[PDB]
């Protein structure tokens, strides 16, 4: 009954503070929503560095809200060449049933929440994921992401359709990392991913032996 | 930009008239639509809210009430959890199942309820 607006948010470290909307999208029932954070290991966290306001709030039915996510001095504790994870929560409470014998099944969202500090803050006219390096290994590719900020792949295959088609199971890199996945060998090597806006693009790679790059 | 959307019907998996004779191992269920613009993907995790008046293993479960207890499955699934794929836009369909009792049952009936939460993680 309440959605998001969103599937992932991104906190620009040089704000204090930025907004989400929800909605109560049953037009019959009034809804609470709950929202809170939790760190990188989905532990729920009331204290910082990052927290959700209101924690609970009411919506009549076809009510539009929003949710605000502020930071905590304690902020400045985390690294600053670098993106941090946490997730955003938001769960609804369905007004008691009004019938007997029932069992209430409650909705819950949970979405990546990228803190990227000032010092690393893009240009809306950047696309670091071009900077992505695939290494052909015993079955299947290396991926290198020398980057500052956390990458969602979603696809890997010989042609553009095959990336955005075919079966893959999703890995998301941290910032500077590497991480190995299996897959058949590609003259051409195709990638999809999700970028901030949910955007879906496709890459397209050149190689240069085993090791491929962004043409 | 906003992702697949639920429907906004209320989730109430209705078991009905129950008998404290014939009340166990009923059986209801209930169907969540999910509208996706793009293809996508969706884990689906139960957890619990009621706590389980007895064991059940590795199936999922929750409370309902006067020794009354009721295993929650997800697209015909016991464990908990499972994925939807939109191999391309359009709408997919999600099926909430629940069945009663389970063990020990020395019950004592009187007007079942109960909760579940069903979460979605998107990648």
């Amino acid at each position: 009954a309440v959605s998001l607006d969103r599937t992932r948010a991104v906190f620009d470290g040089s704000e204090k503070s930025m907004t989400l909307d929800i909605s109560n999208d049953n037009k019959q029932l009034p809804y609470l929503a709950q929202a809170w954070i939790e760190n990188e290991n989905q532990e729920k966290i009331i204290t910082g560095p990052v927290i959700a306001t209101p924690p609970v709030q009411r919506l009549e039915p076809g009510a539009k809200s929003m949710v605000r996510l502020s930071t905590t001095p304690d902020i400045s504790k985390l690294p600053q060449d670098r993106e941090s994870l946490f997730y955003f929560n938001l769960r609804e409470i369905p007004p008691r049933s009004e019938k007997a014998n029932v069992l209430q099944i409650a909705l819950q969202t949970k979405i990546k929440l990228f803190y990227r500090p000032a010092a690393i803050k893009t240009r809306p006219n950047e696309v670091w994921q071009d900077q992505l390096i695939l290494n052909k290994v015993s079955g299947g590719y290396r991926i290198e992401n020398p980057t500052p900020y956390y990458v969602t792949v979603i696809g890997l295959g010989g042609s553009e359709k095959q990336a955005e088609e075919g079966e893959f199971e999703t890995v998301m890199l941290s910032p500077r990392s590497e991480q190995t996945v299996k897959s058949a060998n590609y003259n051409t090597p195709y990638l999809s991913y999700i970028n901030d806006y949910g955007g879906r693009p496709v890459l397209s790679f050149i190689c240069n032996g085993s090791r491929c790059s962004v043409k | 930009i906003g992702g697949c959307r639920p429907s906004a019907q209320s989730l109430e998996i209705k078991h009905g008239d129950l008998s404290i004779n014939s009340a166990n191992n009923h059986y209801a269920a209930q169907t969540l639509s999910v509208s996706c613009d793009v293809p996508a993907n969706i884990r689906f995790m139960l957890l619990r809210n009621t706590t389980p008046t007895y064991s059940h293993g590795k199936k999922f479960s929750v409370g309902l009430g006067h020794g009354w207890d009721s295993i929650v499955s997800v697209n015909g699934v016991d464990t908990g959890e499972t994925t939807m794929r939109w191999y391309k836009a359009g709408t997919q369909n999600l099926t909430i199942g629940s069945r009663l009792y389970g063990e020990s049952s020395k019950i004592q009936p009187g007007v079942l309820s109960g909760s579940a939460t069903l979460l979605m993680i998107l990648p």
